[PDB]
C-alpha cells in the first residue's frame, strides 16, 4: 500500500494505488483504498484490510449519528473518533488510517493515525510499506499552498514512485479532491504515470 | 475448491465445482458449493466447511427476518454487512472465504469476504485453492458487457482451470444465473466431464461368502 | 499406577486394590482402602491424580447417599454407573478435570445378577466380567482372558484373582504392598482379610 | 418485597398466621423413654379411597438415624426435608460423622427463621 | 404469596376455584391398567374433534396426565416435566419413577406458592403411571403443590359428586375394562350437559398386555370412544 | 494425544433397492489394549439409524443426548423423526460446540417412512454435511473403507447382496486397522423389517 | 412491578384476561374456514381515514412460507406477535432442524408467548385473538385459534370480533368435509358480508389461503424438491371477480 | 388521587408530579440570564438568613466544562445533581469528539435527563429550573429547563419568587436595545433586575452573585464577576433604584 | 386501572387515551402533502413570549438525511422521540448497509409505543410523530405513528387541535383531482399549495414567523428558513 494526502490552496488531496496482497498474490488489483466517513471527510486505510473496514464502517456510524444531532462534524472530531477506537484498542488492531477533511472555517486538514493510536497534524501525510521509498522524493517536493493541478502532479509522481519500488503497491492511481466546491474522484492508469 | 463470480451486462454469475475432501482423499465427489442466502443472493464457500454452511444459514435466515420486518425484498449490501460483521466478531476462528452475489431492487451486486471481515467488490472474481487457475482464465477472457451467454461460458471455464489443474477441485461444475429481470436460475452440474468409466469388473459376491456368527429381528415399533 | 482389578464371577463381583500410597521416593501408607461403599450392594474403586481420587469417591458417595434417602430406594448398579460416568463426562471438558478412574461392581438384587463396570476419566464407560485401570490390565486381561470362566464361584474368582496379584508382584516394577479384596454379592459387601496367605 | 413486617403491637404478622396454618393442619405427637423415641401422626378424613402404598407418608427419614415429622402445609414441608437431608449428607462429607439431633434442628430452625426476614 | 389471618393462602385458594369450573377428569386405577377420562369444556359442531388434545397429555412413553384448569398453564408445565423426565433418563439411563416426577411438578407449584409474587399456576393434574417398582399409579397435583395417591379420583367440576360415586362402586379386584365403564358412569351421572357424547370426551388406558412385558400407552381416538361409549351401554 | 486415535473403529453404511445397510467393528482400545470387544457404535430412533466414531466418551454422550433429543422431538409432534430431519438435528447440535467440539464422525441411515426414498448421510466433527447418495465412512480405517467401497460398490444392489458387499468392505478394512475390528455388527434394513448379523472376524 | 398483574379474584377469574378478551369482542370481525385442499382466511380493512392507503397496513400476515395469520382487537399488539412469531419458527425450529415448524408447534409459541404475558411481572396480557391457518407434510391443512389466555384449538371453521356469534352460526350451517378451497372463498365472503357496514369490495376486504405450493413466488428454479410457499394473498382485483358472480 | 405516581398522566393528559415540582421552583429564590451581543450573563440572589452565614462563601453558579455556567432556582441539592450530570455528559462528548461540548448539544443533554425523571413512577421529577450557557464555535446561547425537560433557547431568562418582575425587566431591554447588548452593561443590568425582583421577598437581607462568559471579555470562558466589577455593578443597582 | 396500562373492565387502556389527549396541549396544528417527486410538512409556529430566541422553537426533526419528522406534543416527548429516531436510523444503517427507510422507521417507533402500552413501569409518550421522505423504493412518503403505537400510511394527513378541519379541506381535494399525490413538479410549488390549504380550512393569514416547513426530496430532507417561507408567501398572495 502507498497512501497519501496532502492539503493545498484550495482544500485537500488523497491519493493511493490500488494493490491488495496475500503474499506475493495480488487479490484484487483495483481496490479503491479512499473511504469515505463524510461528504467531506475521507482517510486512507492502510494495515490489516478487516480492522481497517471495520473502523471506517464505525466511524462513518458515529458520525452519522453526530450529524443527525449536532451538525456538521470538524474533520478533528472525525480524527478524534478514529484515534478513540485505534488506541483503546491497540491491542487487538493493526490499523494505520490518514484522515483528510475539507471544512469551510478550516478549510483542508491532514491527520494521520499509525500504529500506536497517536495523532498528528500535519500539512501533508504518507503511509503504507510503499512510504518508505518516497520520504526523500516528498519532503523535497511538497510546498504550502500549491495549486489544485501542482499537487495533483506532485501525488502522482510520489506515487509512481512508491509504486515502481514496492511490489505491496501498484494498479491505478485514485485521488479524491476535496474543496468547497465539491468533491471530486480522479483515477490514473499505468501507462500515464510510470513514463513519468 | 473453485469458486468463480462473474458479472454481465444485466446480472451476475456464480459457479463452483462439486469436489469436498478430507486431506487427500475425496469424500464426496459431487456436493453443492453453491448456497442460497435468499431467492436472489447467493454464495460460494471455501475453507471450513462448515462454516460457511453456518454462516450462510444464520446470515440467511436473519435476511429473512429482516424482510418480513422492512416488507422489501433482501439487498445484497445486507447479506454482506451481516456476514462482514459476524465474520469479525470472531476475529478469524470462523474459517469462511465467500463470493457472494445476487440481483436486488438496486442492481446486480458482486462480493468477496475474507474470514477476517475484510470485503472487496469487483466484476470478476475467485476464491479457493482452484483460484489463481481460475483467475488466469478469468484475466485471459474477461471484457466488459459480457451477454448473459458469455458469461455463463466464461465462469464455466474457469471453473474448468481449476478442475484440471487444481488437486483441491474436481468433479463438476454448478451455475447459479441471477438476471436483473428474472427469477434465478440455479443449474446443478451444468458441466459433468468426470464421468467414472465402467469398472473392468464386477464385485458382487455369491451369497453366504461372508460368515455370520449370530442373528436376530430388530424391533423398531413401540 | 496404583493397581485397581474387577472380576465378576457367577454370584459376586471381587474388587482388589492395592495398598500402597507413594509420594515420590517414599512409601507414605501401605494399609490405604481405595474403595468407598456407595450403597448396600454396590462398591466402587478408583484411582489416579493425588487428590481428586478420594474427593471424586465421596462426592459419588454423598450424591448416591442423599438418592438413597430421598426415595428410601437403592439404585441399581447400573443406574449409579451411568450416573457416575456422566459426572465423570462433565469434568473432562471442565476448567480442571478429575483426573480418576474407577471400577464400579455391584449386585442387583432386582435382576439377581452382580455387574462390573469400568470407567476411565473421560467418562468411557463399559460393562465387563474383568476389568484393570493403569498398567495392571497389560498383564491381567490376558491372564483373565485364558484362565476365566462365566460360571466361576467365589472361590474360584479369588483363586483367579489370587494368580493375577502374583504375576503382578512378579512382573511390576513398582511395590504395590499387596491388595485389600471386598467382595460384593446378594448379602451385600463383605471384606476379605485373608489375603496374605490362601 | 417485604411481606413478614411488624405490627404496631410488636408481632410479625405473617408469622403469626403461619402459626394458624399449623394449627389447621393434622396432629402429630412424639414421646421419648428411656431408650426409644415413637412419632405418631394422625390421618386426614376430607377423602378417602387413597393408596397407601405411595402416597407421601408424614414421618421422613433425615438420615438412617434421624426422623422428622410436621404439622401444616404439607407442600412446605417437603422444601424443609429436603433441605436437611442435603444438609445431612454434607456433614458426613466434611466432618465424617452423620449430624447431632441438635445440629439438624438448629439447621431446619435456621432456614424457617430466614425465611421471616427475606 | 402470602397468608390469611386463617393461616390460608388467599390465590392458591381462588385457583382452586377456578379449577372447581373446568371440565370434570377421572382417573381410575385397576390390577391390570389405569384409566384416564376427561370431559371437554364448551363445544361446538365446528370444533375439530380428530386431532384435538386438550385434556390428555403423554409425559413420556409410561406416564400421561390429565388436566384440570388453563390449558396454556398446564402446557408450561407439561413441558418442563417432559424435560425432567428426559434429564431423569439421561442420568441414569432409567424411565424416571412416576412419584419422582410427580414430586417435581408440585415443588415447581409449590415455590410460586412461596416467592416472587407471581400468581399460581391455575392447574390440577391427575397422573397415569406405571414403573418396575409400584407398578401402576395415580397421582394428583393441585396449585397449592400437594400431591397424593389414589386408587380412583376425579378433579375440576363435581368433584364432590363424582368423589362419592367412585367410592361406591370400586373394588380393589377390579380389572380395566371394569374401570373404563366406571369412569363413563361416572362423568356421565355428573355432567353439566344434555347427554355425554364422544365429541365431549377424552379417553385413554394404561396397559402392561399379558402376551409381552412392557406397557402400552392408548389415547382414545374419537372413533373408538364413540364404540366403547355404545358397547358399555350409553349409546 | 489426537482424541480421534485413543479408542479406535469404524462404520460405514450403504444404500441399496429399498435398502439401506449400516455396519461397525465391536472393538473399544485405550491405544494398543484392547479393553472391550462388545462396545457397539450403531444406535437407533426409531426407524433412524446413527453410527458415531472417535473418542468413546463423546459416542456414548452423543448418543444419550440424541435419544433426549428424538424423545421430546416425538412427543411434541406426535410422529417418529425422519433421516433427512435428523441429519439436520445433528449438524446443528455439533456445530453449536464448534469452538470445543466432540470428536466424533456420525453417520446416519435410514428409510424415509413417507416416500420410502433410502437415505444415508456423514459429518465431520463439527457438523459439515456429507450428503452423498452411495456409501459414507468414518473412523480410524477411513482410508481404508473408502478403498474398499470404491471398488466393491454399485447401486441398486438387493438387500441380501448389499449385505455381502457391505461386510466385505468392514472386514477387509478393518483387518489393514490396528485399532478396528474385534468383532464387527451389520445392520439390514428395509421399510418394513430390520435384521442385525453379527459377523464372524479376525479376533487379533 | 416485579408482581403478576393478572391474579386470581375470589370467584376464581384471572380480571386481566377477561377484560383483554372483551377488547377481542370490540374489534372487526375476522374469520377462518378449512377446506379439503385449503385453508381461507379473512377480515375487514376498517380504515381510519380516507387520507391513509389501507394497502400499508395489512391485517392477514405470512408467519411463515406454509403458514398465514389473522387476528381481532388491537392491532399493534398484533403486529408485534408477528415480529415475535416469525423470529421464533427460525430460532427454535429451523435453526435444529433446516425445515419450517408444523402449525401446531409454531401455534404452541405463540401461545406460550401470550401466556407469558399473563403470569410474567409488570405486563398486562396481549389483547388479541388470532386465528393461524397452515398446511405440513404430516398434519395436512389446518386452522387454530389463539386467545390473550394462551389457550389454542383447532377449528374446521370459526369467526372472532364484533359479529363472531351470527358468523359462527352462518359457518355452523355452511361448513362440511367435502368443501373445496374456491366453495370455503365464497363461503368466506358471504359470512363476511353479514358484519360489514360499508363498501365491500378488494379494497375494504383482505383474503389470504393456504393452498398449493406457488413455484412462481418462489423466487428461483432449479431445485425440484423446492416448489414454492403455500401462503398466498389475494390481490384486489381476485377478490373482486368472485364477488361479481356471488 | 391521579398525582399519586410520576409517569401517570391526567385524564386532561397533564402530568400532576410535574406542575407540583414546578411549585418547588416558584418557592425558590428568584435567577436570571441574559444573552449579550458576544456573551451571557448569569446572576442570582442569595437570601442572608443569619449574619452568621459567610459572606461571598455559599456560591450558587455553577461551572461545567470550563465555558458553561449554570444557574438554578428550586432544590438546591436537585440543581447540583443535575450539574453533576451535566459535567458527566460534558466530559464524555469531549473524551469522543475533542471539541468543548456546544451549548445546545448540552441543553439537550440535561434536557433527555431531566425528562427521563418523568418517565418512570419509581422516580421524582427535578425540583428545579436551570438557567445555562456560553459561547460555542457560532455564538453565545442562554437557555432555561423547567422540571418536565422542556427548554428553549432564550434573549433574557429568569426563574423563581422574583421571576415576573424580572421578565418584565427583561422585556424592556429586548425593546430598547434591538442591535445588542455590551457585555458589561447586560452584568450592570443583571444587578439592576436581581435588586428589583428583590422587593418579592424584601423582608430578609440577600448577597448578590454574578458570572459571565464572553467572547471578549472572558475569552469565552465562564468566570466570576469579582471586586471592582461587581462593586460598580451594585452601585449602579443601587443609585438606579432610586 | 387508570393510573397504569393495564385493561379496563370495558377492554380499554386509559393511560394510552389520556397520552393522545396530551399531544394536542401546545395547541399547534401540522399537515403533510406528498408532490410529484417530494414530500410536504407544514406546522405552525407560536412564539408567544418575546424573550424567546425564535431559532430555537422548532417542531420538525431532521432525524437523517433523507427522513423528517414532525412531532404533535409537549417538547421534551417530542425530543426523546427525535433522538431515539436518530439513533435508531444511524444503528439501521451501520447494520444494514442502507439508509432505513420512512415506513421502517416508523413501524419500529411504533413497536417501541406499543411497549409502553403493554409494560407497566413505562408511561406511553404524549406524541404524535409524523414521519417524511422520498423513499427510494416508494417515493413520497408520509407515516403517522401514536401514542397507542398505531401507524399508517397517508396521500396526506394533519394533527393538532383543529386536525378535522384540514383533514376534511383535503379529503375534497382528493375527491376533486382523483389522484393521490399533488400533481406539482417543484417542491416551491407543493409548498404553496401546503400553506394555502392551511389558510384556507384554519381561515387565518400566516406571516413568514408564523410557519415552519420541513421539505424531503429525492436524498435530502431539509427546514425553510424564514425568507424561504417568505418567498413562498409572495408568490401565494398573485392567485388568491
Ligand atoms: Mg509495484
Ligand atoms: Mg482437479
Ligand atoms: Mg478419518
Ligand atoms: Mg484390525
Ligand atoms: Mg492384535
Ligand atoms: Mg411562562
Ligand atoms: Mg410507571
Ligand atoms: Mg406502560
Amino acid at each position: 500500500t502507498s497512501i497519501m494526502a496532502v492539503t493545498f490552496k484550495d482544500g485537500v488531496i488523497l491519493g493511493a494505488d490500488s494493490r491488495t496482497t496475500t503474499g506475493a498474490y495480488i487479490a484484487n488489483r483495483v481496490t479503491d483504498k479512499l473511504t469515505r466517513v463524510h461528504d467531506k471527510i475521507w482517510c486512507c486505510r492502510s494495515g490489516s484490510a478487516a480492522d481497517t473496514q471495520a473502523i471506517a464502517d464505525i466511524v462513518q456510524y458515529h458520525l452519522e449519528l453526530y450529524t443527525s444531532q449536532y451538525g456538521t462534524p470538524s474533520t478533528e472530531t472525525a480524527a478524534s473518533v478514529f484515534k478513540e477506537l485505534c488506541y483503546e484498542n491497540k491491542d487487538n488492531l493493526t490499523a494505520g488510517i490518514i484522515v483528510a477533511g475539507y471544512d469551510d472555517k478550516n478549510k483542508g486538514e491532514v491527520y494521520t493515525i499509525p500504529l500506536g493510536g497517536s495523532v498528528h497534524k500535519l500539512p501533508y501525510a504518507i503511509a503504507g510499506s510503499g512510504s518508505t521509498f518516497i520520504y526523500g522524493y516528498c519532503d523535497k517536493n511538497f510546498r504550502e499552498n500549491m495549486s489544485k493541478e501542482e499537487t495533483v502532479d506532485f501525488i502522482k509522481h510520489s506515487l509512481s514512485q512508491a509504486i515502481k519500488w514496492d511490489g505491496s503497491s501498484g494498479g491505478v492511481i485514485r485521488m479524491v479532491v476535496l474543496t468547497a466546491a465539491g468533491v471530486e474522484r480522479l483515477i490514473f492508469y499505468p501507462d500515464e504515470y510510470e513514463q513519468l | 475448491t473453485t469458486i468463480v463470480g462473474v458479472k454481465f451486462n444485466n446480472g451476475v454469475v456464480i459457479a463452483a465445482d462439486t469436489r469436498s475432501t478430507q486431506g487427500p482423499i475425496v469424500a464426496d465427489k459431487n456436493c453443492a458449493k453453491l448456497h442460497r442466502i435468499s431467492p436472489k443472493i447467493w454464495c460460494a464457500g471455501a475453507g471450513t466447511a462448515a462454516d460457511t454452511e453456518a454462516v450462510t444459514q444464520l446470515i440467511g435466515s436473519n435476511i429473512e427476518l429482516h424482510s418480513l420486518y422492512t416488507s422489501r425484498e433482501p439487498r445484497v449490501v445486507s447479506a454482506l454487512q451481516m456476514l462482514k460483521q459476524h465474520l469479525f466478531k470472531y476475529q478469524g476462528h470462523i474459517g469462511a472465504y465467500l463470493i457472494v452475489a445476487g440481483v436486488d431492487p438496486t442492481g446486480s451486486h458482486l462480493f468477496s469476504i475474507h474470514a477476517h471481515g475484510s470485503t472487496d467488490v469487483g466484476y470478476y472474481l475467485s476464491l479457493g485453492s482452484g483460484s489463481l487457475a481460475a483467475m488466469a482464465v478469468l484475466e485471459s477472457h474477461w471484457k466488459q458487457d459480457l451477454t448473459k451467454e458469455e458469461a455463463i461460458k466464461l465462469a464455466s471455464d474457469a471453473i474448468q482451470a481449476g478442475i484440471w489443474n487444481d488437486l483441491g477441485s474436481g468433479s463438476n461444475v454448478d451455475v447459479c444465473v441471477m438476471e436483473i429481470g428474472k427469477d434465478a436460475e440455479y443449474l446443478r452440474n451444468y458441466l459433468t466431464p468426470n464421468v467414472r468409466e465402467e469398472k473392468q469388473k464386477s464385485y458382487k459376491f455369491p451369497r453366504g461368502t461372508t460368515a455370520v456368527l449370530k442373528e436376530s429381528i430388530v424391533n423398531i415399533c413401540d | 499406577m496404583d493397581i485397581i482389578l474387577g472380576i465378576r464371577v457367577q454370584d459376586s463381583v471381587i474388587l482388589a486394590s492395592s495398598k500402597a500410597v507413594t509420594r515420590g521416593i517414599s512409601v507414605l501408607k501401605d494399609s490405604d482402602d481405595k474403595t468407598r461403599q456407595l450403597s448396600p450392594h454396590t462398591l466402587m474403586s478408583f484411582a489416579g491424580e493425588a487428590g481428586d481420587t478420594v474427593q471424586f469417591a465421596e462426592y459419588i458417595q454423598a450424591n448416591i447417599q442423599l438418592y438413597s434417602i430421598r426415595e428410601d430406594y437403592e439404585l441399581s448398579p447400573q443406574a449409579v454407573s451411568s450416573f457416575v460416568r456422566q459426572e465423570l463426562a462433565k469434568s473432562i471438558r471442565s476448567r480442571r478435570p478429575y483426573q480418576v478412574n474407577v471400577l464400579i461392581g455391584g449386585y442387583d438384587k432386582k435382576k439377581n445378577k452382580p455387574e462390573l463396570y469400568q470407567i476411565d476419566y473421560l467418562g468411557t464407560k463399559v460393562e465387563l466380567p474383568y476389568g484393570a485401570h493403569g498398567y495392571s490390565g497389560f498383564y491381567t486381561f490376558s491372564l483373565l482372558d485364558h484362565h476365566y470362566r462365566p460360571d466361576m464361584t467365589t472361590e474360584e474368582g479369588l483363586d483367579l484373582l489370587k494368580l493375577c496379584v502374583q504375576e503382578l508382584e512378579k512382573r511390576m516394577p513398582m511395590d504395590f504392598k499387596g491388595v485389600i479384596v471386598k467382595i460384593v454379592d446378594k448379602d451385600g459387601i463383605r471384606q476379605v482379610d485373608d489375603f496374605q496367605a490362601q | 418485597r417485604a411481606l413478614s413486617i411488624f405490627s404496631p403491637d410488636g408481632h410479625i404478622f405473617q408469622v403469626e398466621y403461619a402459626l394458624e396454618a399449623v394449627k389447621r393442619g393434622t396432629c402429630a405427637v412424639g414421646v421419648k423413654g428411656k431408650n426409644c423415641v415413637v412419632l405418631g401422626c394422625e390421618r386426614r378424613s376430607t377423602l378417602k379411597l387413597q393408596d397407601t402404598r405411595i402416597t407421601p407418608s408424614k414421618v421422613s427419614k433425615i438420615d438412617s438415624h434421624v426422623v422428622l415429622s410436621f404439622s401444616g402445609l404439607n407442600a412446605d414441608s417437603r422444601i424443609l426435608i429436603e433441605k436437611a437431608r442435603v444438609e445431612a449428607q454434607s456433614h458426613r462429607l466434611t466432618l465424617e460423622d452423620p449430624v447431632t439431633v441438635e445440629y439438624l434442628t438448629r439447621y431446619v430452625a435456621g432456614v424457617q427463621q430466614r425465611y421471616t426476614q427475606s | 404469596t402470602i397468608f390469611s389471618p386463617e393461616g390460608r393462602l388467599y390465590q392458591v385458594e381462588y385457583a382452586l376455584e377456578s379449577i372447581s369450573h373446568a371440565g370434570t377428569a377421572i382417573g381410575i386405577m385397576a390390577s391390570d391398567g389405569i384409566v384416564l377420562a376427561a370431559e371437554r369444556k364448551v363445544t361446538s359442531t365446528l370444533l375439530e374433534q380428530d386431532t384435538s388434545t386438550e385434556k390428555l397429555y403423554k409425559l413420556n412413553d409410561k406416564i400421561a396426565v390429565a388436566v384440570a384448569g388453563l390449558t396454556a398453564d398446564a402446557e408450561i408445565l407439561i413441558n418442563t416435566a417432559r424435560i425432567h423426565a428426559q434429564n431423569y433418563l439421561k442420568t441414569y439411563n432409567e424411565d424416571i419413577p412416576v412419584e419422582i416426577l410427580v414430586r417435581r411438578l408440585s415443588d415447581i407449584k409449590q415455590g410460586y406458592t412461596q416467592h416472587g409474587g407471581l400468581r399460581p399456576f391455575g392447574v390440577s393434574f391427575i397422573y397415569a403411571g406405571y414403573d418396575d417398582r409400584y407398578g401402576y399409579q395415580l397421582y394428583t397435583s393441585n396449585p397449592s403443590g400437594n400431591y397424593t395417591g389414589w386408587k380412583a379420583i376425579s378433579v375440576g367440576a363435581n368433584t364432590s359428586a363424582a368423589q362419592t360415586l367412585l367410592q361406591m362402586d370400586y373394588k380393589d379386584d377390579m380389572k380395566v375394562d371394569d374401570a373404563i365403564e366406571l369412569a363413563l358412569k361416572t362423568l356421565s351421572k355428573t355432567t353439566d350437559s344434555s347427554a355425554l357424547t364422544y365429541d365431549r370426551l377424552e379417553f385413554a388406558t394404561i396397559r402392561k398386555g399379558a402376551n409381552d412385558g412392557e406397557v402400552y400407552q392408548k389415547i382414545f381416538k374419537p372413533q373408538e370412544i364413540k364404540d366403547i361409549l355404545v358397547k358399555t351401554g350409553i349409546t | 494425544s489426537d482424541p480421534s486415535s485413543i479408542n479406535g473403529g469404524i462404520v460405514v453404511a450403504m444404500t441399496g433397492k429399498d435398502c439401506v445397510a449400516i455396519a461397525c467393528d465391536l472393538r473399544l482400545g485405550s491405544q494398543s489394549l484392547g479393553v472391550s470387544n462388545k462396545f457397539e457404535k450403531i444406535f437407533h430412533y426409531g426407524h433412524v439409524f446413527l453410527g458415531i466414531t472417535g473418542l468413546a466418551t463423546d459416542v456414548t454422550t452423543l448418543n444419550e443426548m440424541f435419544r433426549y433429543k428424538t424423545n421430546l422431538y416425538k412427543l411434541k409432534e406426535e410422529r417418529a423423526i425422519e433421516p433427512e430431519t435428523f441429519t439436520q438435528l445433528v449438524s446443528s447440535s455439533l456445530y453449536e460446540r464448534r469452538f470445543g467440539p466432540y470428536f466424533v464422525g456420525p453417520v446416519v441411515a435410514g428409510i424415509n417412512s413417507k416416500s420410502g426414498k433410502p437415505f444415508i448421510a456423514g459429518f465431520d466433527l463439527i457438523g459439515c454435511i456429507d450428503e452423498a447418495k452411495d456409501f459414507i465412512v468414518s473412523g480410524t480405517a477411513s482410508d481404508q473403507l473408502f478403498g474398499m467401497c470404491e471398488s466393491l460398490y454399485e447401486p441398486n444392489l438387493e438387500p441380501e447382496d448389499l449385505f455381502e458387499t457391505i461386510s466385505q468392505a468392514l472386514l477387509n478394512a478393518a483387518d489393514r486397522d490396528a485399532l478396528s475390528g474385534w468383532g464387527a455388527v451389520v445392520y439390514i434394513i428395509k421399510k418394513d423389517e430390520v435384521v442385525k448379523r453379527y459377523l464372524k472376524m479376525r479376533q487379533d | 412491578y416485579s408482581f403478576s398483574l393478572t391474579t386470581f379474584s375470589p370467584s376464581g377469574k384471572l380480571g386481566q384476561i377477561d377484560y383483554a378478551l372483551t377488547a377481542v369482542k370490540q374489534g372487526v370481525t375476522s374469520l377462518g374456514i378449512k377446506a379439503t385442499n385449503g385453508v381461507v382466511i379473512a377480515t375487514e380493512k376498517k380504515s381510519s381515514s380516507p387520507l391513509a392507503m389501507s394497502e400499508t397496513l395489512s391485517k392477514v400476515s405470512l408467519l411463515t412460507p406454509d403458514i398465514g395469520a389473522v387476528y381481532s382487537g388491537m392491532g399493534p399488539d398484533y403486529r408485534v406477535l408477528v415480529d415475535k412469531s416469525r423470529k421464533v419458527a427460525h430460532t427454535s425450529y429451523k435453526r435444529i432442524y433446516g425445515e419450517y415448524p408444523p402449525t401446531k408447534l409454531l401455534v404452541s409459541e405463540v401461545a406460550k408467548i401470550m401466556q407469558e404475558a399473563t403470569q410474567s411481572g409488570g405486563v398486562r396480557p396481549f389483547g388479541v385473538s388470532l386465528l393461524i391457518a397452515g398446511h405440513d407434510e404430516f398434519n395436512g391443512f389446518s386452522l387454530y385459534q389463539v386467545d390473550p389466555s394462551g389457550s389454542y384449538f383447532p377449528w374446521k371453521a370459526t369467526a372472532i370480533g364484533k359479529g363472531s356469534v351470527a358468523a359462527k352460526t352462518f359457518l355452523e350451517k355452511r361448513w362440511n368435509d367435502e368443501l373445496e378451497l374456491e366453495d370455503a372463498i365464497h363461503i368466506a365472503l358471504l359470512t363476511l358480508k353479514e358484519s360489514v357496514e360499508g363498501e365491500f369490495n378488494g379494497d375494504t376486504i383482505e383474503l389470504a389461503i393456504i393452498g398449493d405450493e406457488n413455484p412462481d413466488l418462489l423466487g428461483y428454479t432449479g431445485i425440484p424438491t423446492d416448489k414454492g410457499p403455500r401462503f398466498r394473498k389475494l390481490t384486489s382485483q381476485e377478490i373482486n371477480d368472485r364477488l361479481e358472480a356471488l | 388521587g391521579y398525582d399519586l405516581s410520576n409517569s401517570v398522566f391526567s385524564p386532561d393528559g397533564r402530568n400532576f408530579q410535574v406542575e407540583y415540582a414546578v411549585k418547588a421552583v416558584e418557592n425558590g429564590t428568584t435567577s436570571i440570564g441574559i444573552k449579550c451581543n458576544d456573551g451571557v450573563v448569569f446572576a442570582v440572589e442569595k437570601l442572608i438568613t443569619s449574619k452568621l452565614l459567610v459572606p461571598q462563601k455559599n456560591v450558587k453558579i455553577q461551572v461545567v466544562d470550563r465555558h458553561i455556567g449554570c444557574v438554578y432556582s428550586g432544590l438546591i441539592p436537585d440543581g447540583r445533581h443535575l450539574v453533576n450530570r451535566g459535567r458527566e455528559e460534558a466530559a464524555s462528548f469531549k473524551k469522543l469528539y475533542k471539541t468543548p461540548i456546544p451549548i445546545p448539544a448540552f441543553a439537550d443533554r440535561l434536557g433527555q435527563y431531566v425528562q427521563a425523571h418523568t418517565l418512570y413512577n419509581s422516580v421524582r421529577p427535578f425540583g428545579v429550573s436551570t438557567i445555562f450557557g456560553g459561547v460555542d464555535k457560532n455564538g453565545a446561547h442562554l437557555y432555561m429547563l423547567e422540571p418536565s425537560g422542556s427548554y428553549w433557547g432564550y434573549k433574557g431568562a429568569a426563574t423563581g419568587k422574583g421571576r415576573q418582575s424580572a421578565k418584565a425587566e427583561l422585556e424592556k431591554l429586548v425593546d430598547h436595545h434591538p442591535e445588542g447588548l455590551s457585555a458589561r452593561e447586560a452584568v450592570k443590568q443583571a444587578a439592576k433586575i436581581i435588586y428589583l425582583a428583590h422587593e418579592d421577598n424584601k423582608e430578609k437581607d440577600f448577597e448578590l452573585e454574578i458570572s459571565w462568559c464572553s467572547l471578549s471579555e472572558t475569552n469565552g470562558l465562564h468566570k466570576f464577576v469579582k471586586g471592582d466589577l461587581l462593586q460598580e455593578a451594585i452601585d449602579f443597582a443601587q443609585k438606579e433604584i432610586n | 386501572d387508570r393510573h397504569i396500562t393495564i385493561f379496563s373492565p370495558e377492554g380499554r387502556l386509559y393511560q394510552v387515551e389520556y397520552a393522545f389527549k396530551a399531544t394536542n396541549q401546545t395547541n399547534i396544528n401540522s399537515l403533510a402533502v406528498r408532490g410529484k417527486d417530494c414530500t410536504v410538512v407544514i406546522s405552525q409556529k407560536k412564539v408567544p413570549d418575546k424573550l424567546l430566541d425564535p431559532t430555537t422553537v422548532s417542531y420538525i426533526f431532521c432525524i437523517s438525511r433523507t427522513i423528517g419528522m414532525v412531532v404533535n406534543g409537549p417538547i421534551p416527548d417530542a425530543r426523546n422521540a427525535a433522538l431515539r429516531a436518530k439513533a435508531e436510523a444511524a444503528e439501521f444503517r451501520y447494520k444494514y448497509g442502507y439508509d432505513m427507510p420512512c415506513d421502517v422507521l416508523a413501524k419500529r417507533m411504533a413497536n417501541l409505543s406499543q411497549i409502553y402500552t403493554q409494560r407497566a413501569y413505562m408511561r406511553p409518550l404524549g406524541v404524535i410523530l409524523t414521519f417524511v421522505s422520498v423513499d427510494e423504493e416508494l417515493g413520497p412518503s408520509i407515516y403517522k405513528t401514536d401514542p397507542a403505537g398505531y401507524y399508517v400510511g397517508y396521500k396526506a394527513t394533519a394533527t393538532g387541535p383543529k386536525q378535522q378541519e384540514i383533514t376534511t379541506n383535503l379529503e375534497n381535494h382528493f375527491k376533486k383531482s382523483k389522484i393521490d399525490h399533488i400533481n406539482e413538479e417543484s417542491w416551491e410549488k407543493v409548498v404553496e399549495f401546503a400553506i394555502t390549504h392551511m389558510i384556507d380550512a384554519l381561515g387565518t393569514e400566516f406571516s413568514k414567523n408564523d410557519l415552519e416547513v420541513g421539505v424531503a426530496t429525492k436524498d435530502k430532507f431539509f427546514t425553510l428558513s424564514a425568507e424561504n417561507i417568505e418567498e413562498r408567501l409572495v408568490a401565494i398572495a398573485e392567485q388568491d
